RNA sequence: ACCGUGAGGGAAAGGUGAAAAGAACCCCGGGAGGGGAGUGAAAUAGAGCCUGAAACCGUGGGCUUACAAGCAGUCACGGCCCCGCAAGGGGUUGUGGCGUGCCUAUUGAAGCAUGAGCCGGCGACUCACGGUCGUGGGCGAGCUUAAGCCGUUGAGGCGGAG
RNA sequence: AGGUGGAGCCUGGGAGUGAGGGCGCGAGCGAUAACGUCCGCGUCCGAGCGCGGGAACAACCGAGACCGCCAGCUAAGGCCC
RNA sequence: GGGGGAUGACCCCAGGCGGUAGGGGAGCGUUCCCGAUGCCGAUGAAGGCCGACCCGCGAGGCGGCUGGAGGUAAGGGAAGU
């Protein structure tokens, strides 16, 4: 009933080391707060998990006002105006269009400006 | 190119470290003079662990002068734990870090 | 049923209600269980060592903390305990029970009277090439009342009576034959 | 070669480069299939209308191969005595964007 | 060994190889130690010389660094560098974007409350006899002490006070 | 009566804390003084009731965090930077 | 929980799922005893060193380099995990 564990722990850290990229000074291979500024990085990246495609619905956001304005309005014009819509209702795309083809973009642009006055 | 070197080296790693890190990566007979006339300790043996190098080439590694030191290193390890004055109670030894001493002899 | 009859072109036994039933994989193991048990041994680490020496854990109010455990080589904590009550003693009931069962895992093999007469472990190289295998590979000897002489010996011992062969016997994955005496214990049976 | 219809999800700007596609376990299996997927977005060669005027015609994509979850992992972890590890998810079978 | 006047305490430290065949000779050098040759299956197996990990000190290389904040970092986008699982990823980060470490005890904790400098190994709900419910199952009257006998393996089987 | 729907009751094994505060309200004390304490009715936090807001701020307004980075409507709260 | 499950599994929707003491269920590797008609390995036991297949996971497998001799158990048992 001998229990040299051995060769077992080390192990598992190596584990977590990897988790351990080659972050900040230390850590590095902080065979503990190695270990820990895991914990941490980790639930971070979580947060971020959800997070960033939040950071987006923005993004998007500008990149869109770039626009939206650009002819000449807003995201509560343009919106109210597009919601107008009925057979077609979409946002994300949009942009990365406005900005990838002018004309299509630029199209709805009054499609839309219109629906509104 | 060739190499030489020796461990069981009694003296202060670092000092000797700035050694090289001068003749470092230079002329054989040229830093040849930097440690003939240079100045701290190592010096001498830094000298001493070049000629062999020098050596050992030409005799056994081969073109002499051409050459120089592509590259020189040293390192500590075994140390010298040593005892000294008890806290006046409790023990506090220091240790002379032995030292190593590698270093490149190739030919331009 | 099928009670082969050995001397092979000779005559067939019945088999006993006994045997034949169904099975109690459960208590099988059991059975067997209550065997390495109550055979096996034991073992524990120093009681003068492991709590041996006198200990001066020091004062305090110093820069440390504190003959017990927790410290090296020393203490244990709840180790061999010798003191280690090995036994097991199953029961009666229970054990004579299984082998029973157990055996009749066992049937899924008749050994003519007449055999416990041959006198050489190499009448066995014979009476063998008579019914070889792998199962025989199992074997697993046994005669009924006095064993199966020299059949003891060779490369498959194990010589169980009429009277003693359980399953910590053969029991065992394993394929085996008793001399009718043997079907003795059976009457143990 | 470019549109941009949209299934149970966005998921659109394509025209033939097989766009990693959400789940859609009924239709899908068909390996190499052809299927229907409203648009409302006509961009095509500079010309546009309504994804409302669209909501009419669209497109179609095979049915290609089931993206095994493209690695991502999520350390569950917090201050509070709480940990955990689960990794990727979303896959997905691919599909070329069969296009008109 | 070692601290203790004493009674007493009371450690650490094992491993080359098949066997020495244990490194004649030549080289720089006062030597140790380093360069060749030779043993050799291998000596980065080489004399405290099997495996010989981490921490920690070096030597080169990629990337990166002087109007910049936080251990962390992780989400976005960009350039350099390599594509033995190539039209996808590796590594490093310039920016910006959201961010108070980690453990015990705490009404409540980033903590300026304590715990820990760093790494590796030891190190903490166990065993016995009772009793107690639950469950796996053998007979419903169910069940066995101690012992007697049998015992490569050593094979259990009889014992009926309770 | 019961639209509900999923709590309820008894028998039995295993438990933990056995000292909390914060807010609104109705009372006690208190200089109607205290992030004071003391009882009550609801909530609140519980080392995660983690996220939004109020700059920042357990905690008060809204919210119930199984998981899905380049979807969609709103809450409270906001929309000159 | 419920509608039929062939052993899987598949379909609906109800229905949540944040959680420390603490309660119930399920799994993972660690050194050993089986070798329940089990044995791999000098063209490497094992540990080590490094990785963009398998799993929610704790681990697996598997391929490249190292190193001198072991030990693995398809399954149940045990414990100085």
């Amino acid at each position: 009933p001998r229990a040299k564990t051995g060769i077992v722990r080390r192990r598992r850290h190596k584990k977590v080391l990897k988790r351990a990229k080659g972050f900040w000074g230390s850590r590095s291979k902080q065979y503990r707060n190695a270990f820990q500024t895991l914990l941490n990085a980790a639930t971070y990246e979580y947060r971020d998990r959800r997070n960033k495609k939040r950071d987006f619905r923005r993004l998007w956001i500008q990149r869109i006002n770039a626009g939206a304005r650009l002819h000449g309005m807003n995201y509560s014009t343009f919106i109210n105006g597009l919601k107008r819509a009925n057979i077609d209702l979409n946002r994300k795309v949009l942009a990365d269009i406005a900005a990838r083809e002018p004309e299509a973009f630029k199209a709805l642009v009054d499609a839309s400006r219109n629906a509104r006055q | 190119e060739a190499k030489a070197i020796a461990r069981y080296v009694r003296i202060s790693p670092r000092k000797v470290r700035l050694v090289v890190d001068l003749i470092r990566g230079k002329s054989l007979e040229e830093a040849r003079n930097i440690l003939r006339y240079t100045n701290k300790r190592g010096a001498y043996f830094v000298a001493k662990v070049l000629e062999s190098a020098a050596a050992n080439a030409v005799n056994n590694h081969d073109l002499e002068d051409r050459l120089y030191v592509k590259a020189a290193y040293v390192d500590e390890g075994p140390a010298l734990k040593r005892v000294l004055p008890r806290a006046r109670g409790r023990a506090d030894i220091i240790k002379k870090r032995t030292s190593h001493i590698t270093v490149i002899l190739g030919e331009k | 049923m099928e009670a082969t009859i050995y001397d092979n072109t000779d005559g067939e036994v019945d088999l006993p209600d006994v045997f034949e039933t169904p099975v109690r994989s459960d208590l099988i193991g059991k059975a067997v269980r209550a065997a390495q048990a109550n055979r096996k041994q034991d073992y524990g680490s120093d009681e003068y060592a492991g709590l041996r020496t006198p200990a001066e854990s020091f004062g305090s109010g110093r820069g440390q903390a504190h003959r017990v455990p927790q410290a090296v080589k020393g203490r244990s904590a709840h180790p061999p305990k010798t003191e280690k009550d090995r036994s097991l003693d199953l029961n009666d009931k229970e054990r004579q029970l299984a082998v029973r069962s157990a055996l009749a895992a066992t049937a899924d093999v008749v050994v003519s009277d007449d055999f416990e007469d041959l006198v050489k472990t190499q009448e066995v190289v014979s009476l063998l090439e008579a019914l070889d295998v792998h199962a025989d590979i199992d074997r697993l000897f046994v005669t009924s009342d006095e064993p199966s002489t020299a059949a003891r010996n060779l490369a498959g011992a194990d010589v169980a009576t009429a009277s003693e062969v359980n399953t910590e016997d053969l029991a065992p994955g394993r394929l085996t034959v008793f001399t009718e005496s043997a079907l003795a214990e059976v009457a143990e049976r | 070669m470019f549109a941009i219809i949209q299934t149970g999800g966005k998921q659109y700007r394509v025209s033939e480069g097989d766009v990693i596609r959400v789940e859609s376990l009924q239709g899908e299996a068909g390996d190499k299939v052809e299927l229907k997927a409203l648009f409302v977005g006509g961009e095509q060669t500079v010309f546009g209308e309504d994804a409302g005027k669209y909501t009419v015609q669209a497109e179609v994509v095979e049915h290609g191969r089931g993206k095994k979850i493209y690695i991502r992992k999520y350390k569950s972890g917090v201050q509070y005595r709480r940990r955990t590890g689960h990794r990727q998810n979303f896959t997905a079978i691919k599909i070329l964007g069969i296009q008109g």
